[PDB]
Parts: structure tokens; sequence; C-alpha cells
RNA sequence: CGACGGAAGCGUCGCGGUGACCGCCUUGAAGUACAAUUUCCAUCGAGCGGCGGGUAGAAUCCUUUGCAGACGACUUAAACGCGACGGGGUAUUGUAAGUGGCAGAGUGGCCGCCACGAUCCACUGAGAUUCAGCCCUUUGUCGCUCCGAUUCGU
RNA sequence: GUCUCCAAGGUGAACAGCCUCUGGUCGAUGGAACAAUGUAGGCAAGGGAAGUCGGCAAAAUGGAUCCGUAACUUCGGGAAA
RNA sequence: GUAGUAGCAAAUAUUCAAAUGAGAACUUUGAAGGCCGAAGAGGGGAAAGGUUCCAUGUGAACGGCACUUGCACAUGGGUUA
């Protein structure tokens, strides 16, 4: 519809890194972004901000957090013949008061 | 020279290859022996394996321990909605077999069994039986239909229909694509199966019209599968001792010198599991109605109101709301994988086959752990309606 | 065309149409010089150029599922359902954090107040987790509905 | 395989093991799956050496304080009996 | 031929962003998460080696995957009693 669009959405990292080895559980969890971030914006070229990684390691290799709220923004890449015309950048949420609960996806504004 | 000792064989001969069963739909090897001067009737049925439970009763056994004792056993719950008949074969019998002589289709065909005819349905152009189905529609075509039918009256030895299930029904199964197979009809003259194969095109076939409570049936299907398998495992050789060099899950001697040549009866790893059986002698405990007393899990003396299904649904399979049959024991194959029910081919006549069950209880409680409340209200007044 | 034939019927029979043979008549054969396969049949298969009629699909790869699985393979799904959240059901543990307490062995100051205190009690069968191969599902939020590729014919 | 110098904090008897600061370093080709067999590490109802040439292997014991400690003895020990 | 087969598996571990480059899982910077844990994977020296030291640059080969990399190659510099 419009290719410059920006939205929250919560992963859950627990069912999706379930069994996982304890050395490549926090590894793991970056490619589980990076593979949702592509299928919900259609989007090969997923970029994690720094911020966000800080956040998953934030308790090591093994514990990585059950859920997590990110905002993803598709936007246009303006470098000389870019691979790709659009990508993803996938960053940290606020969590309201209330947590995690009754919280869908929101599309944000401009 | 002579083996030092004595012990039977690991594993049966009888039942190799251990391979993977070239079908997923338990195929019926051989249909119960017809007798014509009963009435026209089906001999088997499709189901679908939805969980197990357990059942309590008063045994009524002269002469035994349990008599007028109570008993818990196991049961399997299989759902078996409605079959609907799409068409009719005829067989001939040859100096080379039956052969099949022809098939003739009902008019109208549903989207479900449609779905078996293709790979890839939604992206076909879905013209399955669109030119057969309009022969119906003018008189010439009327009448060599019927022509056909009258074909097999005349040469036809055995009469099968072709039925498949309402998948559709049972959201669970996450299927559209319906199962289809050949029913084997007996009883009655020749000219009596096709005009009972004929008159049920279209039509749905209850499972009480082919099984009812309290017979012996047997139950076709696909054991689970668990691939690649070790001789300790898929044959049941002992282990070797604990220092042995190079593993102890394994058979030390595959075969003497001579012959110089491994045999078929040395237990070897390989597949196991996913095999095709064939197990007899499954009494019908219960048969559930949909709008009757009989789909619940009350009894004459637990006059809870209460399903069959456990609270929380039936693990991996979903709610029964279908005509099912519970079945004392095991069943093969896995939840979900639809198995076939056949009559007996022998003549039940055992005080265990004529054995009048009257259940006492039926548990409902959770299967997805160590469940204590047979019904939600249950737990939920447990908790002060938590 | 009609009837019959189901053991592998693919044939038999009847009626009608049509050709040949036969019947009658006419005409010819050689110098192909003394033999040189007596090429010509039906069994399908056809391959082509034309003249008519007929027909207007699938499979596989990519994706998906876990009733399957070493890899292949297999069972599912692909304009409406599916997918991502969330909710409910179910289950595991055993009562969260915060607040308050005229609970707490006692102890240190001040003139009952104040400070320290493991633990205890109330809110609280609470909180946390629950398909990853559990069940139901819009009360509610959001996305996607198909760019393609490889082949296959009596 | 190859001589030697410097040597922090916590726990503790301890330059034991375990964790940390200074300094150093992520150098061992990577990716995807989670079959058999294997190697390394574990656990297990009831029985408890019936296994096996043989308790091989593993398990059990383990620090400290108090009590208590036999035969035998070269009178010292045995003894952490 | 075997055969693109046996095989690459000890020493806990990598991840994100950006820069550079024809080319980056492997170079550099920053951030995070780990390890050595002072009888060290830290800081020196004796033997032994002999330029491996430092800077810049680099077609190939070599560093048993790869490299923009370097204890490799090329040029120059460097050891004061
Ligand atoms: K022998
Ligand atoms: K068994
Ligand atoms: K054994
Ligand atoms: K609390
Ligand atoms: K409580
Ligand atoms: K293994
Ligand atoms: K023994
Ligand atoms: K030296
Ligand atoms: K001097
Ligand atoms: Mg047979
Ligand atoms: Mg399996
Ligand atoms: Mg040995
Ligand atoms: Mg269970
Ligand atoms: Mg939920
Ligand atoms: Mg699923
Ligand atoms: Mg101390
Ligand atoms: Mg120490
Ligand atoms: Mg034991
Ligand atoms: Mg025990
Ligand atoms: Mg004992
Ligand atoms: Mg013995
Ligand atoms: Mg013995
Ligand atoms: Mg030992
Ligand atoms: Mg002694
Ligand atoms: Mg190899
Ligand atoms: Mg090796
Ligand atoms: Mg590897
Ligand atoms: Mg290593
Ligand atoms: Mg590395
Ligand atoms: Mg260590
Ligand atoms: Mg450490
Ligand atoms: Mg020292
Ligand atoms: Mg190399
Ligand atoms: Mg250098
Ligand atoms: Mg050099």
């Amino acid at each position: 519809k419009e290719e410059v669009v920006s939205r929250e959405y919560t992963i859950n990292l627990h069912k999706r890194l379930h069994g996982c080895t304890f050395k490549k559980k926090a590894p793991t969890a970056i490619k589980e972004i990076r593979k949702f971030a592509q299928k919900a914006m259609g989007t090969k070229d997923v970029r994690v901000d720094v911020k966000l990684n800080k956040q998953i390691w934030s308790r090591g290799i093994r514990s990585v957090p059950r859920r997590v709220r990110v905002r993803i923004a598709r936007k246009r890449n303006d470098d000389e013949d870019a691979k790709e015309e659009l990508y993803s950048l996938v960053t940290v949420a606020e969590i309201p008061a209330e947590g995690l609960k009754g919280l869908g996806t929101k599309i944000i504004e401009d | 020279s002579h083996r030092k000792f004595e012990h039977p064989r690991h594993g049966s001969l009888g039942f190799l290859p251990r391979k993977r069963a070239a079908r997923h739909r338990g195929k019926v090897k051989a249909f119960p022996k017809d007798d014509p001067s009963k009435p026209c009737k089906l001999t088997a049925f499709l189901g679908y394996k939805a969980g197990m439970t357990h059942i309590v009763r008063e045994v009524e056994k002269p002469g035994s321990k349990l008599h007028k004792k109570e008993t818990c056993e196991a049961v399997t719950i299989v759902e078996t909605p409605p079959m609907v008949i799409v068409g009719v074969v005829g067989y001939v019998k040859t100096p080379r077999g039956l052969r099949c002589l022809n098939t003739v289709w009902a008019q109208h065909l549903s989207e479900d069994i449609k779905r078996r005819f293709y790979k890839n349905w939604c992206k076909s152009k879905k013209k399955a039986f669109l030119k057969y189905s309009k022969k119906y529609e003018t008189d010439e075509g009327k009448k060599d239909i019927q022509a056909q039918l009258e074909k097999l009256k005349k040469y036809a030895c055995v009469i099968r229909v072709l039925a498949h299930t309402q998948i559709r029904k049972m959201k669970g199964l996450k299927q559209k694509k319906a199962h289809l197979m050949e029913i084997q009809v007996n009883g009655g003259s020749i000219a009596q199966k096709v005009d009972f194969a004929y008159g049920f095109f279209e039509k749905q076939v209850p499972v009480d019209a082919v099984f009812q409570k309290d017979e012996m049936i047997d139950i076709i299907g696909v054991t689970k599968g668990k691939g690649y398998e070790g001789v300790v495992t898929r044959w049941g050789v002992t282990r070797l001792p604990r220092k042995t060099h190079r593993g102890l899950r394994k058979v030390a001697c595959i075969g003497a010198w001579h012959p110089a040549r491994v045999s078929f009866t040395v237990a070897r790893a390989g597949q196991n599991g996913y095999h095709h059986r064939t197990e007899m002698n499954k009494k019908v405990y219960k048969l559930g109605k949909v709008g009757q007393e009989s789909h619940t899990a009350l009894t004459e003396f637990d006059r809870t109101e209460k399903d069959i299904t456990p609270i929380g649904g039936f693990p991996h399979y979903g709610v029964v709301k279908e005509d099912y049959l519970l079945i004392k024991g095991c069943c093969v194959g896995t939840k979900k994988r639809v198995v076939t029910l056949r009559q007996s081919l022998l003549n039940q006549t055992s005080r265990v086959a004529l054995e009048e069950i009257k259940l006492k209880f039926i548990d409902t409680s959770s299967k997805f752990g160590h469940g204590r409340f047979q019904t939600t209200q249950e737990k939920q007044k447990f908790y002060g309606r938590l």
C-alpha cells in the first residue's frame, strides 16, 4: 500500500527459540528477529538497531527475553546502486504501564 | 558348532520388509465373506483417531475374579462423521482374480473430494469431473448411465461403493482434502447391491449403519513413524557389555562364515515405524450419535453433565463434535491419523465378544497434565469462580 | 445401423449400401531374345503437405505443514482463509513485586517516639510460564493473498 | 618438548577449586538440520554383583566441631580404626 | 580408479552498527556479551633463532575455508654505555 510504513510488534522469542542450544540462543534470536521483519515487511534487507541488539544480549547468551516489543520501520534506501530499493529498520519500542497485556500490532503515525 | 544356549529369535519375520508403507490411509487387504441371505450392508468405515481416555465399568464375568467388580480400562476415541457415497465399482471373477469392470460416479461431487484428485487444487482450473457431470443433464446421457448400471448387474460379482469422509467438519485436522476408499457391499443379490449403492449417491451413511455397540472390529492404519533406528530398538536385540570397543548397541555376529552372505533373518538397523498394520478384535464400548445423550459422557451411574472431550480439548486433535466410537484398548497411528474400521472376518462367539458393556464412569479430566477436574465448572467452583 | 458376445469381451451375426471375383463379350501378351527376390501383404509405428471435425490442462521447483524425516521422500496448506499479536481454555510451580501491619527473638538512642531486624501476616491458589509438534478464537489490533522458474502429448 | 623473575580482590586452612580487577583475548573455516552408530557428560521405578575371569566401570565416603575407638604390636603404632 | 570420498569436531562465544574495499562470517573503529583469572592466554629474561623488529605498499604463490589480511612478498628504516 505505502512503501514507508512503521508498526510496533510483539515478537514471541520464547517459542521461536524453544530447545535451542545455549551457546547459540541469543545469536539465534538475532536471526529470528531478522526473519520476522522479512515476513512482516517483505524486505530482505533488515537492519537491527544497536540498542535492540543490546537488549537481546542484556541477560547474556542464554536467557533471551520471552517477549520483546519492537518497532519495524520500512524505508527507502538512498545510496548509489543499492542492492534493494527498500530496507527495514528494527528498533526498541516502549512498553506501556500495563505491560504487554492486551497489546496487539499498532501502526505508528507520521 | 551349536549355539551354547537357546532363546527365541528377536522380532517377527512375518512383518518384512520393515519399510515405510507405500500408503498413508489404511488399506483393507480382505473384506468379510459375503452372505447373500443377509440384507445389503457396508463392511468398512473411515475414522480419525482423536485421543485416549479411561473408563470404569462393572464386569459381569461368571467364574472370574472380576465378577461384579469394577475395572479401569483404557479406550480410544475415533471420530467417525458420516461418509458420502459418490460412486460404485463392480468386479468380475476371472481366472486371474477380480478385474475392475466399470466405475459409475455420482452427478455432484463436493469440493473436498475433488481436492483428492489434485496435487495443487488452488492453482488448478478445477476441471475434474466437469465433462463427466454433464451427461447427467441429457436424456441420452442418463440412458447411458443407467445402461452402465445394468451392465454391472449382469456381469459383476463383487460390488464396492466409493465413499469419502467429510473432513471439513473436523477443523482440528486442518485438512480440506477428503479421504476416498472402496467399501464392499455384502448381502443380497448383485442387482440389490447395485440398487443399494446407486440409491446412496450423494447421500450420507452414518457409522451406526456399519457398526454397533459391543461388537468386535478390526482397525487398519499406519503406525507412528520413528525414522532410522538401531537394532536394539528396532528388533529388540540385547545390548552388548559396557566395555565393548566400537559400541555396544549392535548385533555381535551377523552370520557364520558359510553361507558367505548376510541372511535376511539377521537384525539390521533401518526404518522403524510408519508400517501398515491390521489389528484384530477391538470391542466397541460406545457409539456416540450427535444430538443424543449417547454423544455425551453421561452414564446411568454418573449424571454429571459433560461431553466426551476432556477439558482443554483432545491434545493435538481438538474438540469432538461429530459421531464417534469408543474402542477398548489402543489404536494404531498418531493423533489425527485416518484409520480404517472393518467388520470382523471371524465368527465372534467367545464370551468376551458377546459381553454386554455397561460404563459407569468416563474420565474427562485434562490429558495435558495431572488433570483433577472433570468439568470447567467444577474447576471454576473450586477456585471460587477464579 | 441392429442384435449378441465380459475369461483378455475389440469379435460374431442380421439388414442395407458398395467394390471385386465369377458369368458373357471384346482385345492384348513376343525382341523382357535361355534363370538372376515372383519388391506389391498386415502389424503397429509413423514422419510430412493439405482438407474437415474435435479439445481449451496438469506435474514439478520456490513457499507452507510435522500425522513425516539422515538427505531425498512422505502427509497437509497455498480471494478467502491463512499468518503475527492479544484474549479465553488447559497445564506447571506454589503465593510475585509494591504497599501496609497494634506480627517478630531482640538491640541502640530520645522523652511513648525514633532507628536496626532474619522471618511472619494481608492484599494473593497469587505471580510467572503454557506449542515451540496443546485446545478455541477477532471482544479487539495488524499484515499477506500470490513477480517467478522447470518440464510434460494419445 | 624447552631454565627462570614479578604475582591483586572475594570465598576458604590454602599461589586448591569457583568468580572478579590490572593486562590480554574471543586465534582455532563457516552455515543448516537434531537419524542410526559413536565419543564425552548425566539420570532412573523395584531388586542390589544375580553381571563378569575378576565389582572392570560407576556409585557410595569426603570439610570442620564434639563424643567415642578393637584385635594386634617391635609399645613408636594400629587410628581419620 | 579409489574420490569431490575419508575428512575440517580439544582449549566455553560470539552479536549489532558504521567505515574501507571490485569483493567482508574472517580487516579496522565503536557498543554489547564471554574467556584467561596473578604457579595467567599478563609483564621480562637465559638458551636457540637471526631481521622474524618498524613504516609503506602488494600481481601471483604461501598462511590445509576466506582475507582488503601478514611472522608471506617488495622497498626503505632501525640496535648509541
Ligand atoms: K557356537
Ligand atoms: K515394544
Ligand atoms: K544385555
Ligand atoms: K508480595
Ligand atoms: K496468598
Ligand atoms: K547421535
Ligand atoms: K559378582
Ligand atoms: K632468550
Ligand atoms: K664496558
Ligand atoms: Mg492378501
Ligand atoms: Mg519423528
Ligand atoms: Mg577395549
Ligand atoms: Mg498427558
Ligand atoms: Mg495465549
Ligand atoms: Mg502448527
Ligand atoms: Mg578467611
Ligand atoms: Mg586461589
Ligand atoms: Mg535403579
Ligand atoms: Mg530407588
Ligand atoms: Mg542392600
Ligand atoms: Mg557371580
Ligand atoms: Mg554367569
Ligand atoms: Mg574401580
Ligand atoms: Mg585395620
Ligand atoms: Mg565429507
Ligand atoms: Mg577429527
Ligand atoms: Mg560444524
Ligand atoms: Mg573449541
Ligand atoms: Mg573467529
Ligand atoms: Mg575456567
Ligand atoms: Mg573467569
Ligand atoms: Mg612463584
Ligand atoms: Mg587458504
Ligand atoms: Mg610485524
Ligand atoms: Mg621476507
